[PDB]
């Protein structure tokens, strides 16, 4: 027989499960979006992607920590750029409030603005409903919402808010793998596993109840949870065939500016110009209703019978929330959530200006108004929905790092570790 | 080390849930991340038998009313609607290093 | 990179040819523009969270090529891909025999097998080999 | 599996036995075992331990240096050996199985000493019983 | 519940021995030199750039990848009144590294531009025939 | 304290001389490059600017070494080659520059030409060699 | 005995910014200073400090 | 001592110490006094011997 001897290659073709830091690639200007942050490396249009053989790799979407990683960031990103713009904090004074559907925006007159000390200015004001509440103790006079809540602070009106997708690249050395089974459950193993080095676009979209700009699921469309009899784990729904919507703000409003900051300006709605006209949104009816069957049939092959009901499920957690170029849209969906199974679709939106953040404590920001008129148009292509235990289906709440587990649901991080050892016949010549 | 036990007797009938706890003098956390304390019955001119390995984890065999917890120091196993079989004794085993010592056996009758 | 991670050790070896597909070469490729001096056209404008990540991220684009370096280096194996050595392979390590490893086998699962195995492996190298060549070495440039 | 042992019964202070347990059917080399006294009336008190590869070896004080034990991975067997007997040491011996699996030795980097870890025990023999007296 | 004793050498074990007894001892000393809020961080660069200053000074000296060779720079009695056994077989390397502290620049300079920069112009020129 | 003149030819001394005479200089010119002479006595008494300088110098290190691993010349100073001149790059003869030019002015003839002979000597040197291993 | 004797009260509007409130509290020893020019009236010992 | 609801920074909710069940003892520490006199005693052994 052979004594056998050690032999090093460098260059083997294995890896491991890690965990990493990663770092934004965008593929494109004055940087001061909030989310885009053009400080960071320019793409690369290569197509890099290599297949493999023979690799069956078990996944996961919920224990992934691709999608932890993003919301202790994006919170950060968020947050950076609110810290060094102005305070609100002498705006928490009493109101006096009338009306110029009822009255809902408020010709406001609060009367003190501390620029000196010994001269405080009276002021004019336009507020909205949202925004604004009652006190008890006199006639009708009112206070911002979240005084006693957390530091007001304003957004500076100079930034942006458009999401810009931001390809996650991978530290040299590791490596994303990606499957691209069309059923694949979530959770189980994949058959053709991909290797890129660096993922897809990713629009950072903040919505609930629904996702805009999306991803695509194709041929079909994908239900996916983790414990399905329970009630807890939240199904996802993505789909194909891009829902169109169209949302618009129909008025004018012009805005004025409070010097209340020495140097920082506040801005207000200084007056509105046309008609009190309420946003709202516009869906194809046709297609929205052609789209929820094709639902209900993947919902009958784990729920296959006790057939598939709709009911719509506080202003906030139970509206429908979106941003539409820098402005919040909150709207009823209480139409689309009406059938079973045994024209143009008007939705009405109403505008709330004192956001609140994702664990919703510590901190409200508060937009500035934007001149002009507001378009939007977007692809609906993501759907939440939670059971109850006939079988009815709810909208769902508000846990927006749920939001990038529809994603994020074909990608790991591995180590690339080249270096081992394999036994043969061959010795080095001392 | 040091790890005793309590109540030594606990004469009871079936229909009702109840505990025995092990406390310990030097706190068991190994480099692993486990506790490594055992705890396990033997049956009266018996050799014993697995109730649980860890104070999280089970055995084959094992009835779900068997539950344990504790702390690196506080360490506690439950029994909920003690069953009729319950006699004999009730050994707390720990597994921090050398000698690896005992508890006396809480006996139920 | 990672084209015969389903192939066997038996054949993987005949695509390793190319430097192990040209492994160090996507780094160069990637480093001569990863500094692109963008960077230095905004000196990142501030100090962004994303380049606090991109910090971190280099450091380990740093270190970990060079452990890779220095224990080849350290072997008598410095930049080369297929080197043998002098240490005896020890069947209590593995016992399979020779072509169920080679041509009935993967890589992971081979890591698998020897993985409790490989630290043992790294100092019989160096302390029975480079340690010891280099002494009776010298003494051959004694004479 | 089955696991019994054999040599017990009754000796005089000063002697010299050695038992011997026996396994069945898991391989005998991929684990280490063990030993446990139980006094009669008493609790139980840990007495040895082997590695898997014979290697480590791990007596308690009180018998320190009078108690010999052994393994052979081939013939599948397991000695306790004992000298020097006294009358408290008559009490119910059982051999007995680690829970777990354990690997081989480990060597940490940074100081070239190996590593057997030992874990506790599920699969107790019934064991044989030793007495010391006249 | 562990524990087995040494088997082969420690980190530093070598550097209360002699020369001749810790010249077979110098890998254990070479893999642990590299691997091993910000404050962790300005540490894992000096860790890493005093790797590198070491490893280019043994790349100049067409001497890398080695762990030990030779010159042919003469040792010059001048800097050393000990005897060679002396050194071989008594001294340690901590007690030696005090004692050649301050030759220590003008051996560095004469290996380089000594030799190793010599042995260049020297080889390139051995072509032609 | 009191210093004589140089008798070595210390940091960039000789980017005056020809390119025959400057190649002596070539091991100065290298170690000192990485971190300088060591700055920053240790003096942590008290940012985020500082480390990116640092962290720079080192990949502009690390460049070079990869570059000089895949031109099968790592370590060494000046290597040779089997890559023919092509004389479009710059006709220039042999001692028209070598003994009459320092090297500010030999780069700033090449300096379009630079990327071009990167490829040349990644293929035909080392890619080419691959394919002489057997 | 010299220590928890003194319960106190003074009017704040922090927060709301509107109107001052009167309040109570539990306060020891170590840290009130009996004021000069008035009967009976604390203020903090580390005021003029700073924060 | 107890809990407490004192008035509210921006959204800063600060705490000054609730009230007492209604009886008061003041805070002691009781070391266990023999070891202590034993300790002293000990310690003037080595603290003699260099002069
Ligand atoms: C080992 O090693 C070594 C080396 O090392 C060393 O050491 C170390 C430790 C360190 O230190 C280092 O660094 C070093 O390097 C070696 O050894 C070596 O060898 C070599 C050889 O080559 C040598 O060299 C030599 O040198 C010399 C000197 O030089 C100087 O000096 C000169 C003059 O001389 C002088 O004269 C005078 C007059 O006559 C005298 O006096 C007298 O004396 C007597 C006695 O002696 C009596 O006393 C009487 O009475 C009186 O009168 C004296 O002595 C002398 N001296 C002597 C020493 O001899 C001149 O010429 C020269 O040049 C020099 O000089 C100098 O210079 C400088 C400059 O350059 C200067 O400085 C300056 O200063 C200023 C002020 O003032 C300012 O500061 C400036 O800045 C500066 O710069 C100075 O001053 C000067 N000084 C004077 C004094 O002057 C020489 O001479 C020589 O030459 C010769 O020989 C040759 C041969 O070949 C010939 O060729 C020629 O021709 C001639 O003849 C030589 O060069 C050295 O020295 C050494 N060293 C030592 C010893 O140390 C070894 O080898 C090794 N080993 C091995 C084995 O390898
Ligand atoms: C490398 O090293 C690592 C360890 O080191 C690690 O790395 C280092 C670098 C360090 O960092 C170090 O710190 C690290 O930890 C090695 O890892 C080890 O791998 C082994 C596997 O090879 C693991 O052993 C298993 O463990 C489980 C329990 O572990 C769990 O928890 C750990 C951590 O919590 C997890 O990691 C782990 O994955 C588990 O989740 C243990 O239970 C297993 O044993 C059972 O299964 C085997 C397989 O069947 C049984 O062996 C069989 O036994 C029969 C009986 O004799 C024989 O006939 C068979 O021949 C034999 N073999 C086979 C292949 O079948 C084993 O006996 C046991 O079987 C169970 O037995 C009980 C009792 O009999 C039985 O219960 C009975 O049930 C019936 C019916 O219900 C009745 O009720 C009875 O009364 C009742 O008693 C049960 O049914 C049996 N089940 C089966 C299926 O048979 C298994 O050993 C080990 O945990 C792991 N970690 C450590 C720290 O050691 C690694 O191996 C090394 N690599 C290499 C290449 O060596
Ligand atoms: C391939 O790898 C193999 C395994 O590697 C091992 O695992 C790796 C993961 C890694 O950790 C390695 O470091 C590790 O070694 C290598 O195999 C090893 O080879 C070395 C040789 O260099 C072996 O070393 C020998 O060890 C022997 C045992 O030393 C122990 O025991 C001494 C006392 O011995 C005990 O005596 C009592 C007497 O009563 C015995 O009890 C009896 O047992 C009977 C059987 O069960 C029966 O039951 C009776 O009832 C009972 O009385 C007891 O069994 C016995 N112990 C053993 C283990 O047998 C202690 O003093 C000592 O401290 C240690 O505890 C030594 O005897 C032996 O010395 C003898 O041999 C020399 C050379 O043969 C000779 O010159 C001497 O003069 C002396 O006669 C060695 O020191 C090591 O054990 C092996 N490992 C294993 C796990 O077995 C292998 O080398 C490698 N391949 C190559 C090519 O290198
Ligand atoms: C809020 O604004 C209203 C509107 O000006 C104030 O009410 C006026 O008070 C003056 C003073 O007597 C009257 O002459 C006006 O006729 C009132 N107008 C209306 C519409 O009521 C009111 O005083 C303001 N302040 C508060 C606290 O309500
Ligand atoms: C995208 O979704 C559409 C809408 O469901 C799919 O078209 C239908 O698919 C079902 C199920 O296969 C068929 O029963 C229908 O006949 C299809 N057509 C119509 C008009 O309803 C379509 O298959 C999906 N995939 C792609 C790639 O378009
Ligand atoms: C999915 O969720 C259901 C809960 O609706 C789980 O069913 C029960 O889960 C409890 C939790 O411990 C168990 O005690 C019951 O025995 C389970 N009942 C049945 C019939 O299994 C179910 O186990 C979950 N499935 C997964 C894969 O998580
Ligand atoms: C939403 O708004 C878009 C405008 O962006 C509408 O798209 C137009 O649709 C008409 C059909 O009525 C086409 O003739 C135009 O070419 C389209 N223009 C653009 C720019 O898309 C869309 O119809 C609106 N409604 C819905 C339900 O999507
Ligand atoms: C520490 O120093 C002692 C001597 O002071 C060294 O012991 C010598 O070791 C060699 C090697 O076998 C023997 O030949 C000598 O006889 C030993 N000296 C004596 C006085 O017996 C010891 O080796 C040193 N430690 C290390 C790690 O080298
Ligand atoms: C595994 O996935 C690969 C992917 O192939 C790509 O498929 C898309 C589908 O739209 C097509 O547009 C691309 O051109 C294809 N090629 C590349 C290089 O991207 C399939 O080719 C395999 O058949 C899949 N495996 C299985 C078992 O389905
Ligand atoms: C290797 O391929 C096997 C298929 O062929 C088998 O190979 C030999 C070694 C025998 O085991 C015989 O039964 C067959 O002809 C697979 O069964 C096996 O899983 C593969 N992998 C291994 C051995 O690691
Ligand atoms: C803060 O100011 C103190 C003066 O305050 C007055 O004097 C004392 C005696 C009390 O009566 C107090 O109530 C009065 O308001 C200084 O005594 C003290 O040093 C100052 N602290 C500083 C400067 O840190
Ligand atoms: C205070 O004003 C409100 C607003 O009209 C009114 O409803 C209320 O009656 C007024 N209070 C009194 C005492 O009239
Ligand atoms: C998806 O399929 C795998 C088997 O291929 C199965 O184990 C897994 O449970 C499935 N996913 C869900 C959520 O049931
Ligand atoms: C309802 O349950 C029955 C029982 O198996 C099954 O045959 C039937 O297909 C189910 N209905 C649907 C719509 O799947
Ligand atoms: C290099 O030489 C070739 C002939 O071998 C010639 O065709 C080419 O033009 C030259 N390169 C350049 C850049 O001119
Ligand atoms: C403080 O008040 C008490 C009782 O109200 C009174 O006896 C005393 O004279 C007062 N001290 C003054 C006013 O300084
Ligand atoms: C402190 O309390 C413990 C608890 O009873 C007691 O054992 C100890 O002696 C006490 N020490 C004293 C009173 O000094």
């Amino acid at each position: 027989a052979e004594q056998l001897w050690v032999t090093v290659y460098y260059g083997v073709p294995v890896w491991k499960e890690a965990t990493t830091t990663l770092f934004c690639a965008s593929d494109a200007t004055e940087v001061h979006n909030v989310w885009a942050t053009h400080a960071c490396v320019p793409t690369d249009p290569n197509p890099q992607e290599v297949v493999l053989e023979n690799v069956t790799e078990n996944f996961n979407m919920w224990k992934n920590n691709m999608v932890e990683q993003m919301h202790e960031d994006i919170i950060s990103l968020w947050d950076q750029s609110l810290k060094p713009c102005v305070k609100l904090t002498p705006l928490c004074v009493t109101l006096n409030c009338t009306d110029l559907e009822g009255g809902e925006i408020k010709n406001c007159s609060f009367n003190i603005t501390t620029s000196m000390r010994d001269k405080v200015q009276k002021e004019y004001a336009l507020f909205y409903k949202l925004d604004v509440v009652p006190i008890k103790n006199d006639n009708t006079s009112y206070r911002l919402i979240s005084c006693n809540t957390s530091v007001i602070t304003q957004a500076c009106p100079k930034v942006s808010f458009e999401p810009i997708p931001i390809h996650y690249c991978a530290p040299a050395g590791f490596a994303i793998l990606k499957c691209n089974d069309k059923k694949f459950n979530g959770t189980g193993p994949c058959t053709n596993v991909s290797t890129v080095q660096c993922t897809h676009g990713i629009r950072p979209v903040v919505s609930t109840q629904l996702l805009l700009n999306g991803s695509l699921a194709e041929e079909e469309v994908v239900i996916r949870s983790a414990n399905f009899t329970d009630n807890a784990k939240i199904i996802i729904v993505q789909l194909n065939k891009s829902v169109e919507i169209n949302c618009t703000r129909p008025n004018n409003n012009t805005r004025k500016s409070i010097h209340i900051g020495p140097g920082r300006a506040f801005y207000t709605t200084g007056e509105i110009i046309g008609d009190i006209r309420q946003a709202h949104c516009n869906i194809s009816g046709t297609k929205w209703n052609d789209t929820l069957k094709q639902i209900v049939v993947k919902l009958k092959e784990q729920f296959g019978n006790k057939t598939i009901v709709f009911n719509h499920s506080d202003p906030e957690i139970v509206m429908h929330s979106f941003n539409c170029g820098g402005e919040f849209f909150y709207c009823n969906s209480t139409q689309l959530f009406n059938s079973t199974w045994n024209g143009t679709i008007v939705l009405p939106c109403r505008i709330k200006q004192i956001v609140n953040m994702w664990q919703e404590v510590g901190k409200a920001m508060y937009a500035p108004p934007i001149k002009g008129q507001i378009r939007c148009s977007s692809n609906i292509t993501g759907l939440i929905l939670i059971r109850d235990g006939t079988e009815i289906f709810r909208p769902g709440g508000g846990d927006m790092r749920d939001n990038w587990r529809s994603e994020l649901y074909k990608y790991k991080v591995v180590k690339i570790e080249p270096l081992g050892i394999a036994p043969t016949k061959a010795k080095r010549r001392v | 080390i040091v790890m005793t036990q309590t109540p030594l007797s606990l004469s009871v009938t079936p229909g009702q849930p109840a505990s025995i706890s092990c406390k310990s003098s030097e706190s068991l956390r190994q480099s692993n991340g486990k506790t490594s304390l055992y705890w396990y019955r033997q049956k009266p001119g018996q050799s014993p038998q697995l109730l649980v390995f860890e104070v999280s984890n089970r055995f084959s065999g094992v009835s779900d009313r068997f539950v344990g917890s504790g702390s690196g120091t506080d360490f506690t196993l439950r029994i909920s609607r003690v069953e009729a079989e319950d006699v004999g004794f009730y050994y707390c085993m720990q597994s921090k290093d050398f000698p690896l010592t005992f508890g006396g056996g809480t006996k139920v009758d | 990179f990672l084209g015969a991670a389903g192939s066997t050790m038996g054949a993987a070896s005949m695509t390793l040819t190319v430097q192990a597909r040209l492994l160090l070469s996507g780094i160069v490729q990637q480093q001569n523009n990863l500094l692109r001096a963008i960077e230095a056209q905004q000196h990142l404008l501030q100090l962004t969270v994303w380049g606090i990540k991109q910090l971190q991220a280099r450091v380990l684009a740093v270190e970990r090529y060079l452990k890779d370096q220095q224990l080849l280096g350290i072997w008598g194996c410095s930049g080369k891909l297929i080197c043998t050595t002098a240490v005896p392979w020890n069947t209590s390590w593995s016992n399979k025999s020779y072509n169920q490893i080679w041509n009935n086998m993967t890589w992971m699962e081979w890591e698998r097998e020897i993985d409790n195995y490989t630290s043992l492996i790294y100092t019989l190298i160096e302390d029975s080999q480079n340690q010891q060549e280099k002494n009776e070495q010298e003494l051959l440039e004694l004479d | 599996v089955q696991l019994v042992e054999s040599g017990g019964g009754v000796v005089q202070p000063g002697k010299s036995v050695r038992l011997s347990c026996v396994v069945s059917d898991f391989p005998f080399s991929k684990y280490p075992m063990y030993w446990v006294r139980q006094a009669p009336g008493k609790g139980l008190e840990w007495v040895a331990a082997i590695s898997g590869d014979a290697w480590h070896v791990v007596y308690s004080n009180s018998v320190q240096g009078r108690f010999l034990v052994s393994r052979d991975n081939v013939k599948n067997t397991l000695y306790l050996e004992m000298n020097s007997l006294k009358i408290e040491d008559t009490a119910v011996y059982r051999c007995a199985r680690m829970f777990q699996e354990s690997g081989p030795p480990r060597l940490d980097r940074w100081s070239g000493r190996n590593y057997y870890y030992y874990s506790g025990m599920d699969v107790w023999g019934q064991g044989t019983t030793v007495t010391v007296s006249s």
